[PDB]
RNA sequence: UCGA
């Protein structure tokens, strides 16, 4: 046996009961939930959790924040009617000023339910995923954003209080403009789901595992799903539950992976850390006679071992997807710790442009080192073709001034 | 060991007695034992009596009226219902109602039998306006708790059997000692006494613990 | 300890479609040869086909 | 369109175009061998997956 | 009770005539429709391993139909368990769910052996379960396994094992969320960001070293060994010590 | 009102009028405004009642901006709404701006305290759910009530208002005569329980007094589910923020067994039965009470015409109108011509056809009234006497019905336990309902939580607080004032645990069943909830064997009609994901559209020996014969050892 | 009307007995009163024997270690807080000590081999007779901490009898193994007995 | 129309 000296939370109890179909079997697992159901009963009524009025603990910070994102768009407004910034240059600076206000009031959120009190009835049934959610809990103690038209156009003008200070009658409106587009289209959900799941029904009706082994040679390469800069599915994730049709010889030629092997949960663990592309055995690459080979499906999933002879696959198929249907909805920034004056060189032609924003930014197209002045720390940066640079040569910047802004369409009126 | 007192005892008009008492010494722990133990008893076991059943003698169901009469038959067995009794013989009694005359229908104008008596005066029953009478006669019963109604012209009335209404208590440390002071609260309708009341409430707890000790 | 019984008759079959219609198939005749008066009501004959399958398997 | 041209017509007039399907099969003379699932749902037999296998 | 009777009609019909109080259906109606007590006894004694399948629309996935052993119990609605409330996607504000009495005897066999609740854990989705604490436990097991820095009363003691701080809770010796020393020789501990190193080593005579941790506390030379954890994190370890070892 | 609208299939189809909204002769949609002249609500005079033209020319602001006593506007930047844009101008440009903030919102959603702190979306449940409240048996009035409850009250029409400002002389619980002044003596009707229309009571209660001053507009009988001036659909009771031993596990409610005897949450139910004596062309029916196999057991409520009498209890499976049929059938089997011989008793020609009680039907009889022919009232042609029944039944609140209250936070009643076992105050009082914290932060039901918290100190004061909705000063006008009222009912010497200094909205709660207090304190309050109409006895359906389709020959559906559940596309799926073919086998033939495995299976069960092999079912001979009859030769063969033969399925 | 039996008993290879009681018939709210009030009592207020203070030689605090044992003076401290033994209500006395050798000891000792020692060892030790607990604070006889505990778990669940309804108390007793369960139910019950007499008048 |  094992002891867990730490705090249990949702998805470390998921661990338990994964853990104990893999060892004992379903008899045994059930009559652990069984007895973990008893003691969550007990010790939440010895508890005594209750929602009040002061539990949604608002962070004193709110007032201080708040008060600096109105003067950010008081000097917009009045930059507005001397006629150096547009209508566009206008609306891209109110918008990004107040999402960017309510992501600093939902990070001091969290690092206030955890430096005034640790046992918060609101933190206890977020942070435990009982119920609770951020998205839920910034509405209730933070900002509540940038609300949208029934047509989708952002309304400039945000609701700065929440469910606990109180709306006006003027953030209700706008606040019912998301909640009726949000309740026409949940039951246009449930009736697109519903004839998309009886679809794929009827064409794999038929696919019922029928032989045993085909004798097939064919593979499926799989690697790690990378949507690009992060990861989302691993490998070890992919190969749960899944044979093999090629040897992994990784090490020395590793004889531990041969073909036709069941991938354990451990066992994808390892293939993982040795190799990238696996080739798999897949019904894609399936030779069979109006049906799916038993090795080339793989395991159940709902059963821990190798599927049976004589099961339609393709309902179960067809379920999977069908079921969470109706619940279906590039540039980085620079910094500088020394103030004083950049050196631009003859090195970069930088061309003078115009961003998103309401002011000038000298665009570089090619690379060289932005140095700029120090006593002792050389601060250097290197530029980029297609990014934009704020800092002119002869300007003395402040303390952690911002520097440059460096890079890691839609028609529209 | 062991001192029975009583702080106080108030008495409201003649529709609640309330009195305080107090123990003094008890064990390290035993002010919870003792005080949530007589506080189960008391607000469940207690035996009382109250009206079962009315038969008011030309109207055979609850959902009509009396001409002359400002409520119907319900709002009669809702006032009848809350009513205060006490009774000695332990089987159901009969008590008869009479009412001629413009003049509000207390609980003083009824005809009770020998050892049955009524604790509060002046109860709310229905009205009579100067063109009336009312001849409705009440059956009176013993029970524990609350029952459940599921012979000529009688409707039954779901009654209540529970003359303690609420029972407080709180523990008190004494001044090395942990022994405890637990002092009492119980609240009565009239019926009962609350001196009374704690002497019954102590003799079920006692008889529950007797045949646990001799036997094994 | 039924719960744990079928568990123990699922596994070590290789086929969980094919081991159940063999209890049911068992149940009937022990359902023929109770035909007697004597009929226990706590072991119906689809339990006590599980109970005498799990202890001949061993 | 791949539900519509398999080899069984009940199982493509039961799910969508009716007066098409049957039209297809008079015609071209087809008929069902009644293999797989939803044809003995509707005939009223054991199906080919689960305990009516063998 | 009323809707078991009309369920198992033809079940209750049959055990009448076998047991001797009546002799023929019309007999038997007229003895269920009476209200005796003697028809509950006979429904009670009928219901012991009939499976029955409980169902709730609409039916997403294979696990919205599942059977369930009955058992009659007073009031009138069905007394569903909480667990499986992630599985039928029910919630009690209004749900109705269908009732299924299955009849031959391959289909009392199939509704056990494949479709029983306790074998339907891992989901046919994902490998991942789904019978698992939801809402009300996992708060229940987050207060039990956290930490409060005021309520100590009586942190810093040492105790002789599992069994020793299991009977000092019982008394009003240790809280739920006190630093409590146990003595507990197994290496396979498991916390939040562990670690191997090995901080204010202090030596003992007679060549014996004391390896200090940030919450453990080994005797080498393995002798002791001091966890150092709460009461609270020691009762859910001795749930799972219970359940899975039997 | 953008609040108000049915969810599901009519999700914005269906909308509600507004509070101040009003229609002219053109058809058009009105809204009042209070003219702005200079920066100052000019609020001396009549309203504009702007017909939807304030869009491209008028600045409009709403009834939230806070204002001075008839000097200026108090805010710098007002926000308005221009061509259909939200935006701030200054207070001296607006043109008009609106009389009521609750002008946006219904009847219904106005009746919502703290709607400003509540979602959108629990709110459009909350006043759904408001509509379907039963009347109670003695309702009592809510204590953060928004005090536009006596406006609706008066506008039902089933509230008595006086007319004549006179002196009231006679109120019994029939009428009320006043006489009136400056044929003098009008009679008030009052009825006294009728049958609505949802099987619900309406019944009506007298107010006033003998000699009492009245004035036109004054209640003087409220309704039903209407308290004395306003309206009450639910009661105030004691509620708990705490969970339980998984009895509130996901959305359920636990209660007490106060609110059981106290008749809390009782209400009457007043059904309606029906029955004809038709004519049969082979004979005329007649309503006697000498009907066929029947003794005693239910002969004892008639009065010798077959129906029943007035105050009758009556129970599941009694008979109502005892109604004879003739036959003519004269079609005896031989088994039954052997038994009729031995023992004699020669079958009549009549067939009971007496109107009963349905399964879980109960109640007292209050209305026998027959109406025949020849008496002064028309009747259906083929009907000879129509009786109608009406049984009232009084009905407690029980383990399974559905309660909610004003902000969306529906639920289930799953147990009901004695007061022993209950939470109790520290001054002995028992806790009546014990909530689940859980469902408030997930749904923002905050305004809940501010009910609960003012109607507690209005419990201790007794004060009946009238709350408008949409604010005054920003965080001083609802947690102060929730907060500053719970001050004032702790400066009283008998009350000093009300409030508490390190946790405002919380006191500490003891356990009932082992005296020991929590571990942290919880929040208490006098919350408002109401009785819906799905109740747990129209829920309970069963059928073993009842009545069959037409065509088909599958069983029924409905609950009043002995009906089956559909086992839909849905649920075939699940099964044959399964492993259960069996009892896919099962239940498409021996339980639906065969009349010969139907017979076959229901005798297995009875004599004890089950048999396999079902036939084939109805369905599928229905199905083969109409597409036999769209010019297709369809037919079924055998693929036989040197035999190619059509198979006969319906012979 | 009343009754009372022990449905069934076990006991493990150390002494530690085990018995399980059922009440039948209790009324309608009166299962959970006597279950509570009888979890409190033998839990909490029952006389026991257990080690209070221990003497070793060449020992001075809690933290040094003793020449010729494998283990610390704590363990020692351990091993000897979970002795099961019954003082029968008598003045302290002295014990002595001379594998674990744990059947030799200088009071009936209940299971006499649990752990004393390692060694490859003279302690003089005291039994006190009390109810609660002791934690000694630091700074001759090194008194330790001592628990005075009979009855180590006591459960008890309420079920419906029959359907006024009634209930069943269904109470197990965990015992330390020197009184029996069944005797540890006589004692307890003559203490909420003596509480309410005098209550009574 | 109304519930999930
Ligand atoms: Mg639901
Ligand atoms: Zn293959």
């Amino acid at each position: 046996m094992t002891f867990y000296n730490y705090t249990i939370d949702k998805g470390r109890l998921k661990k338990l009961i994964a853990l104990a179909y893999r060892r004992y079997g379903s008899a045994r697992c059930s009559q652990l939930a069984d007895e973990l159901k008893e003691l969550g009963f007990r010790f939440a009524t010895k508890a005594g959790v209750s929602i009040s009025v002061d539990d949604l603990t608002i962070p004193p910070e709110k007032k201080q924040m708040l008060e600096a994102a109105e003067k950010e768009i008081r000097t917009t407004e009045e930059r507005y009617a001397r006629g150096e910034i547009t209508e566009v240059e206008r609306f891209q600076k109110v918008i990004d000023t107040w999402n960017g206000t309510s992501e600093e009031l939902k990070d001091q959120v969290v690092v206030n339910f955890r430096k005034t009190d640790p046992l918060n009835s609101v933190y206890m049934m977020a942070f435990s995923g009982a119920r609770g959610n951020m998205s839920q809990v910034r509405q209730l103690v933070g900002m509540r954003g940038l609300m949208a038209d029934p047509q989708g156009e952002i309304i400039d003008l945000p609701i700065k209080t929440n469910f606990r200070e109180g709306l006006t009658v003027t953030e209700y409106v706008i606040s019912s403009y998301g909640a009726r587009k949000g309740l026409v289209d949940t039951a246009l959900r449930t009736a697109d789901s519903g004839y998309l799941t009886r679809r794929l029904v009827d064409v794999s009706q038929d696919v019922i595992v029928r032989e045993q082994d085909c004798g097939t040679e064919r593979s499926l390469r799989v690697t790690a799903m990378t949507d690009g800069d992060q990861v989302k599915i691993s490998l070890a994730d992919r190969l749960f539950g899944r044979l093999l049709a090629k040897d992994v010889v990784g090490p020395d030629g590793e004889i531990i992976a041969k073909r036709n092997d069941e991938i354990d949960e451990a066992l994808a663990n390892r293939i993982a850390a040795v190799t990238d592309e696996v080739y798999v055995r897949s019904p894609l690459t399936c030779e069979a006679a109006r049906s799916v080979c038993q090795n080339c499906y793989g395991w159940s999933l709902a059963h821990g071992h190798k599927v049976d002879l004589g099961e339609a696959v393709g309902i179960i198929a067809a379920q999977s997807i069908g079921e969470p249907g109706t619940q279906l909805t590039v540039a980085r920034q620079e910094k500088a710790p020394e103030d004083g004056t950049v050196k631009w060189g003859k090195g970069l032609s930088t061309r003078k442009v115009r961003t998103r924003h309401g002011e000038d930014a000298e665009q570089v197209e090619i690379a060289g080192d932005l140095i700029w002045k120090g006593e002792g720390k050389k601060q250097t940066y290197s530029l980029t073709p297609g990014s934009l640079l704020f800092v002119q040569d002869g300007q003395t910047v402040t303390a952690g001034q911002l520097m440059t802004e460096i890079s890691l369409t839609e028609r529209a009126t | 060991q062991f001192q029975i007192e009583c702080v106080e005892s108030s008495t409201r008009k003649n529709q609640q007695q309330y009195s305080k008492f107090s123990l003094e010494p008890l064990d390290r722990g035993q002010g919870t034992t003792v005080g949530n133990a007589l506080r189960r008893v008391l607000l469940s076991n207690l035996p009382g009596a109250a009206v079962t059943a009315i038969r008011i003698a030309g109207v055979n169901h609850e959902f009509a009226t009396i001409l002359g009469v400002r409520e119907d038959v319900l709002e009669i067995m809702l006032n009848m219902k809350e009513l205060v009794l006490k009774s000695y013989t332990d089987q159901p009694q009969i008590g008869r109602l009479t009412a001629i005359g413009p003049g509000t229908v207390t609980a003083a104008q009824f005809e009770v039998p020998s050892e049955v008596e009524v604790i509060d005066p002046n109860q709310y029953i229905a009205t009579l306006a100067e063109g009336a009478k009312l001849e409705m006669e009440f059956r009176v019963e013993r029970g524990v708790g609350y029952r459940v109604i599921e012979s000529l012209d009688f409707l039954q009335i779901d009654s209540v059997f529970m003359p303690v209404t609420k029972v407080n208590y709180t523990v008190e440390d004494i001044r090395m000692s942990p022994k405890d002071r637990l002092i009492l609260d119980i609240w009565t309708n009239g019926s009962i006494q609350p001196r009374e009341a704690l002497s019954e409430a102590s003799d079920i707890i006692a008889n529950l613990f007797i045949p646990l000790k001799d036997l094994n | 300890h039924i719960i744990y019984r079928s568990e123990e008759l699922l596994g070590a079959a290789s086929n969980r479609y094919n081991i159940t219609v063999r209890v049911a198939k068992r149940a009937k005749e022990n359902r023929s040869e109770d035909f007697d008066s004597i009929d226990d009501p706590n072991m119906k004959p689809a339990i006590r086909a599980i109970i005498e399958m799990s202890d001949e398997l061993t | 369109k791949a539900s519509l041209n398999t080899d069984s017509f009940i199982s493509a007039a039961s799910f969508q175009e009716t007066t098409r399907v049957l039209t297809e099969a008079a015609i071209e003379g087809k008929s069902d061998w009644l293999r797989g699932l939803k044809e003995n749902v509707i005939i009223g037999r054991l199906i080919p997956a689960g305990t009516g296998f063998s | 009770r009323e809707m078991a009777i009309e369920l198992f009609q033809p079940f209750v019909i049959h055990r009448l005539i076998k047991l001797g109080i009546v002799n023929n259906i019309k007999a038997a109606k007229k003895l269920i429709l009476k209200g005796d007590p003697q028809i509950w006894s006979v429904l009670e004694e009928v219901i012991t391993g009939h499976p029955v399948m409980l169902n709730r629309a609409p039916t997403l996935h294979r696990l919205g139909i599942q059977a369930f052993e009955p058992i009659l119990v007073e009031g009138r609605a069905i007394q569903l368990h909480p667990l499986v409330c992630p599985a039928f996607n029910a919630d009690f504000d209004g749900d109705q769910m269908a009732v299924h009495v299955p009849l031959s005897l391959e289909a009392q066999c199939e509704a056990r052996l494949l479709m029983l609740a306790c074998h339907n854990v891992l989901s046919p989705a994902t490998g991942k379960p789904i019978v698992a604490p939801s809402q009300d436990m996992v708060l229940g097991c987050y207060y039990l396994t956290a930490e409060n820095p005021n309520a100590q009363k009586g942190a810093g003691r040492y105790f002789a094992g599992i069994e020793d701080a299991l009977r000092a809770y019982d008394h009003g010796q240790v809280d739920l969320h006190s630093q409590i020393w146990i003595r507990h020789l197994d290496e396979d501990v498991v916390t939040e960001k562990p670690d191997t190193e090995v901080i204010k080593t202090e030596d003992l005579g007679d060549g014996t070293v004391m390896k200090y941790y940030r919450e453990r506390k080994i005797r080498e030379g393995i002798i002791t060994q001091y966890i150092q954890t709460t009461p609270g994190r020691i009762i859910y370890n001795k749930t799972i010590a219970e359940a899975l070892v039997f | 009102c953008p609040v108000e609208t049915p969810e599901g299939p009519n999700a914005g189809l269906i909308g509600s009028l507004a509070t101040c909204a009003r229609v002219n002769d053109y058809g058009f949609i009105e809204t009042p405004y209070f003219r702005v002249e200079s920066g100052r609500v000019r609020k001396d005079l009549d309203p504009v009642y702007l017909t939807a033209d304030e869009e491209d020319d008028m600045r409009v602001a709403p009834g939230d901006i806070p204002t001075d006593e008839e000097g200026n506007i108090i805010g710098e930047s007002v926000p308005i709404r221009y061509r259909q844009e939200f935006s701030t101008t200054s207070p001296e440009q607006v043109d008009y701006v609106a009389v009521s903030p609750v002008q946006i919102i219904s009847v219904a959603t106005s009746m919502i305290p703290f709607l400003e702190h509540d979602d959108a979306n629990r709110a459009l449940m909350g006043s759904n759910m408001q509509r379907q409240a039963v009347p109670l048996l003695r309702p009592e009035r809510p204590l953060v009530g928004t005090g536009l409850e006596a406006q609706a009250a008066r506008d039902s029409g089933m509230v008595i208002v006086s007319r004549t400002h006179g002196i009231v002389t006679y109120v019994d619980a029939t009428e009320i005569r006043v006489q009136p002044h400056s044929g003098e003596e009008i009679v008030y009707p009052i009825q006294k329980y009728q049958r609505s229309n949802q099987d619900t009571c309406l019944n009506q209660r007298p107010l006033v007094y003998a000699g009492e001053d009245v004035v036109p507009g004054q209640v003087l009988a409220d309704g039903s589910a209407t308290e004395g001036g306003e309206l009450a659909l639910g009661q105030n009771i004691l509620v708990a923020y705490m969970p339980w031993e998984g009895y509130n596990y996901e959305d359920a409610i636990l209660i007490s067994e106060r609110l059981v005897y106290d008749d809390v949450y009782t209400s009457i139910h007043i059904e309606k039965f029906e029955i004809e004596a038709r004519q049969t062309k082979l004979g005329p029916e007649e309503i006697t009470r000498e009907i066929p196999n029947v003794g005693e057991d239910a002969l004892r409520n008639l009065d010798e015409h077959g129906i029943i009498r007035i105050g009758a209890w009556v129970e599941s499976g009694d008979i109502l109108v005892g109604k004879v049929t003739p036959k003519g059938e004269a079609d005896q089997p031989p088994e039954e011509k052997l038994l009729r011989a031995i023992f004699g008793e020669k079958a009549r020609d009549v067939r009971d056809n007496s109107l009963r009680v349905p399964n879980g039907e109960k109640g007292r009889v209050v209305d026998v009234r027959v109406f025949t022919r020849e008496k002064g009232d028309e009747l259906p042609p083929g009907a000879n006497m129509v009786v109608r029944i009406y049984v009232a039944q009084k009905r407690k609140i029980q383990v399974g019905d559905k309660m909610a209250g004003r902000h969306g936070n529906k639920g289930i009643i799953s147990r009901i336990l004695p007061i022993e076992d209950m939470p109790y105050l520290p001054d002995g009082r028992p806790i009546d309902i014990a909530l689940n914290p859980l469902g408030v932060p997930s749904r923002m039901n905050v305004g809940q939580v501010f009910e609960c918290l003012l109607g507690w100190a209005g419990e201790n004061l007794g004060v009946r607080f009238k709350i408008t909705p949409f604010d005054m000063y920003g965080e001083e006008a609802s947690r102060d004032t929730v907060h500053g009222l719970l001050e004032e009912a702790s400066q009283r010497p008998n009350k000093d645990w009300v409030f508490n200094e390190n946790h405002p909205g919380k006191i500490q709660v003891f356990d009932g069943r082992t005296g020991e207090p929590f571990d942290r304190p919880i929040t208490v309050g006098q919350a408002y909830m109401l009785k819906l109409v799905h109740l747990v006895d129209d829920k309970i359906h069963a059928r073993s064997t009842g009545p069959y389709s037409l065509v088909t020959q599958q069983p029924l559906g409905g609950k009043a009609q002995q009906g089956g559940q559909r086992f839909g596309e849905m649920e075939v799926w699940a099964l044959e994901a399964y492993g259960a073919a069996y009892i896919l086998q099962e239940l498409l033939t021996v339980k639906s559209d065969d009349m010969q495995g139907r017979n076959e299976a229901l005798n297995a069960i009875v004599k004890g020996k089950s048999i396999p092999r079902p036939g084939t079912p109805e369905s599928f001979k229905v199905l083969m014969r109409e597409l036999q009859s769209l010019g297709l030769d369809i037919a079924a063969h055998k693929v036989q050892l040197s035999e190619d033969g059509e198979s006969a399925d319906a012979e």
